[PDB]
């Protein structure tokens, strides 16, 4: 038999023993997560390693077939998934100095804890605490102190860890034959093989570039009204020409500014549509709020909840007794099992949350006809990107009211469109330069562009470029303060997040023009709209079989990411902040600092 | 008068259903045969005939009856008909295409499943070439994917042909086992022995 005709027959073998050991690893995954006990952590750690030993062997017998002489591209796609080795192509030795300094940073980032130079002994955690500092305190030098010690303590004993973890993975993809470690993480959108729909590596580099290039009209007009706000809070210590000082856009890093809305509210008399007052008044519960949530997605055509999703999920914090990990999660253990993972309360931002994790399941309940390692998004922005626009209709004053939340006499006007679309801005417009410069940073540490002498020389300098955030103190090469961010400690990619950012607006406006909508993006409500539905469900189908371009290319009619659809969405909030920053300076200084 | 009625309480409301690679078929014969039994529809509910009626089936006489079980996954009870091809159709059990008979399929996940998994029936998933109408393979010879004799082990591109279900209850529907009876109408040119109740 041919070549390609054997490997069919390897993964038929392979997709019927992987189904059987991924859902016996999900299932006890799912039942630590839901009753935490030492039984169900040995229960967890033994069905996780049986799969890990069974993905292991089966990459060792996937090598056998070339993937040269085999010209289906289905077949193609999940060998090259089986046959990716990872750090296997590292000596043992080099191997195990990996996943030392792994750890290593992970425990230094979790269990780092910083004390306060007025008592010896008490100290404060990142978590809580020294998060509660950076979001609340509207002193300077209460919130100048936790962050630099943040940095000057659990930056410096990150800093000779991750000069040895560039190198380490640097060797590791170099020997998978690419050309370094930022050219391994951008393999995600490579989609060489298809006539029409091609996508290399180094074209994610500028196609991010080239879309930053039109946020940043709409960024530095944002950045110059939030500057103008931030010289009532601490007066005497912004520049009017001058970035922003690091420790004062509302967290530890400044990646979200959206705890700067009670300093930076257009129209602060006039408070924000919150349905968590009206939610008890009619006596809502939690299987309330999720069986909203499913009434939303069969008005667009979507299947309904399966039967156990109702009898498997956990919707609601069991009480005292029994302790879950509360974090909203969606999970797709495979063979038909959709349970969501949700500690709800009675509130606005859990019946948005509910939204979110079920455009997960019905995306996961989507691709579950495509065999086992084409069952994931089109690439790791698209599975965000859906459950995200599900949020986004929820949260309308449209379907607000037409659920029964809102008021029927109730009148929305454009003082508080504006509120609700600056209070969007600094979560999704604010968190683009930070996304796009630290993954550029991280791409050129790996590509060898700044040698480790410099690296917070370039951290800085780039940060005062393309953010407008300058530092408050002076680093030298001991600190590494992108480490002290989560997912640059813990190995995770980046721009994932900067890509599901475009996907959502692309997405949304794509299911508001199948929905004919009348008016702005921002009060689109695609509910009740079959044809929305209906070429959502043909992406969502696909899994990772095709194309991202060709999956993005049946909701949205192009095969690239487009920044177009994300700036049309913040429409009547750049008409309005243009007008408001006339008689203030539009841009910052790079050469301006606080010291 | 009534007389012995045809023992399809042994063949439905039985306990021990087979694989699909290793059908069980029972010869019914000399009885009458009261097809309404279909009065356990609740969870009973597919019910598909082929070249006869489902209302029509006292007004024929028979020679012969073939009720033919096992257990099969909920996504693979559309394979159980003539003319189709998949994993269940092509290895395990075949249907005639001009196949006179009835097709009755029901949940059976409170009867069939564990919480540690049903690993107890079986399905051929490797073979040869497609099986014959009616044609039981119930061999563990190890199936050569390749060109390499394989020595009778299993190994690389080669394989063992049957595999298992695993049934759980927390599995969706598709994944849950159902119980299926095929029924095949024969007519041997013989003294009709099986007939309707009159
Ligand atoms: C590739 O393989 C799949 C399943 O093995 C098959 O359905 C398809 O026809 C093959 N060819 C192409 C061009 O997709
Ligand atoms: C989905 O299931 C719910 C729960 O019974 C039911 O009320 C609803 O009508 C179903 N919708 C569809 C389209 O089947
Ligand atoms: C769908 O339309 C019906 C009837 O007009 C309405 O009652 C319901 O609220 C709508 N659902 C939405 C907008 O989600
Ligand atoms: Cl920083
Ligand atoms: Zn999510």
């Amino acid at each position: 038999s041919t070549i390609e005709e054997q490997a069919k027959t390897f993964l038929d073998k392979f997709n019927h023993e992987a189904e059987d050991l991924f859902y016996q690893s999900s299932l006890a995954s799912w039942n630590y997560n839901t009753n935490i006990t030492e039984e169900n952590v040995q229960n967890m750690n033994n069905a996780g390693d049986k799969w890990s030993a069974f993905l292991k062997e089966q990459s060792t017998l996937a090598q056998m077939y070339p993937l040269q002489e085999i010209q289906n591209l289905t077949v193609k796609l999940q060998l090259q998934a089986l046959q990716q080795n990872g750090s296997s192509v590292l000596s043992e030795d080099k191997s195990k100095r990996l996943n030392t300094i792994l750890n290593t940073m992970s425990t230094i980032y979790s269990t780092g804890k910083v004390c306060n130079p007025d008592n010896p002994q008490e100290c404060l955690l990142l978590e809580p605490g020294l998060n509660e500092i950076m979001a609340n305190s509207l002193d300077y030098n209460e919130r100048l102190w936790a962050w630099e010690s943040w940095r000057s303590e659990v930056g410096k004993q990150l800093r000779p860890l991750y000069e040895e973890y560039v190198v380490l993975k640097n060797e590791m993809a170099r020997a998978n034959h690419y050309e370094d470690y930022g050219d391994y993480w951008r393999g995600d959108y490579e989609v060489n093989g298809v006539d029409g729909y091609d996508y290399s590596r180094g074209q994610l580099i500028e196609d991010v570039e080239h879309t930053f290039e039109e946020i940043k009209p709409l960024y530095e007009h944002l950045h110059a009204y939030v500057r103008a706000k931030l010289m009532n809070a601490y007066p005497s210590y912004i520049s009017p020409i001058g970035c922003l000082p690091a420790h004062l856009l509302g967290d530890m890093w400044g990646r979200f500014w959206t705890n700067l809305y009670s300093l930076t509210v257009p129209f602060g008399q006039k408070p924000n549509i919150d349905v968590t007052d009206a939610m008890v008044d009619q006596a809502w519960d939690a299987q309330r709020i999720f069986k909203e949530a499913e009434k939303f997605f069969v008005s667009v055509g979507l299947p309904n909840m399966t039967q156990g999703f109702w009898e498997n999920s956990m919707l609601t914090d069991p009480g005292n007794v029994q302790k879950a990990v509360c974090h909203p999660t969606a999970w797709d253990l495979g063979k038909g099992d959709f349970r969501i993972l949700m500690c709800t309360k009675v509130t606005m931002d859990d019946f948005l949350t509910a939204h979110h994790e079920m455009g997960h399941i019905q995306y996961d309940m989507a691709y579950a006809a495509q065999p086992f390692l084409l069952r994931n998004g089109a690439n790791e922005g698209f599975h965000e990107a859906v459950g995200e626009i599900m949020s986004l209709s929820a949260a309308t004053p449209k379907h607000l009211k037409s659920i029964g939340l809102l008021s029927p006499d109730f009148q929305e006007d454009n003082e508080t469109e504006i509120n609700f679309l600056l209070k969007q801005a600094l979560t999704i417009v604010g968190t683009l330069p930070f996304t796009y410069m630290l993954e550029k940073w991280r791409w050129m540490v790996f590509k060898g562009e700044i040698p480790k002498d410099q690296w917070m020389k370039k951290w800085w300098e780039m940060k005062r470029e393309i953010v407008g955030v300058v530092e408050p103190v002076p680093h030298d090469e001991t600190y590494c303060d992108p480490a002290s961010l989560f997912h640059v400690s813990n190995d995770y990619s980046f721009i994932r997040y900067y890509t599901r950012t475009l996907y959502q607006f692309q997405f949304q406006e794509a299911l508001c023009q199948a929905a004919k909508h009348e008016g702005p993006l921002h009060k689109c409500d695609i509910s009740n709209s079959t044809e929305a539905g209906q070429k959502l469900f043909n992406m969502l189908r696909l899994g990772k079989s095709e194309p991202w371009t060709l999956a993005l290319e049946n909701v949205v009619g192009a095969k690239n990411m487009n920044v177009r659809p994300l700036l049309n969405y913040f429409e009547p909030l750049f008409t309005w902040l243009k007008d408001q920053n006339k008689n203030s300076f539009v841009g910052w200084s790079t050469d301006w600092s606080p010291y | 008068n009534i007389t012995n009625l045809c023992p399809f309480d042994e063949v439905f409301n039985a306990t021990r259903f087979a694989s699909v690679y290793a059908w069980n078929r029972k010869r019914i014969s000399n009885c009458v045969a009261d097809y309404s039994v279909l009065y356990n529809l609740a969870p009973f509910f597919t019910f598909k005939c082929y070249g006869v009626s489902p209302t029509k089936l006292n007004d024929l006489c028979f020679t012969n009856v073939y009720a033919d079980s096992f257990v099969i996954r909920g996504d693979e009870v559309r394979q159980i008909a003539p003319g189709q091809t998949g994993n269940i159709a092509d290895y395990n059990y075949k249907l005639p295409d001009d196949f006179t008979g009835c097709v009755i399929a029901w949940n059976s996940n409170k009867l069939d499943s564990k919480v540690s998994g049903n690993y107890n029936y079986l399905y051929r998933l490797f073979r040869k070439s497609n099986l014959k109408p009616f044609e039981r393979d119930i061999s563990t010879e190890i199936y050569q994917a390749g060109n390499k004799p394989c020595n009778g082990v299993a190994g690389f591109n080669c394989y063992f042909p049957l595999r298992s279900y695993s049934f759980r209850p927390t599995y969706g529907v598709g994944h849950q086992p159902y119980r299926v009876v095929v029924l095949s109408f024969e007519l041997l040119h013989a003294p009709a022995t099986v007939c309707g109740p009159k």
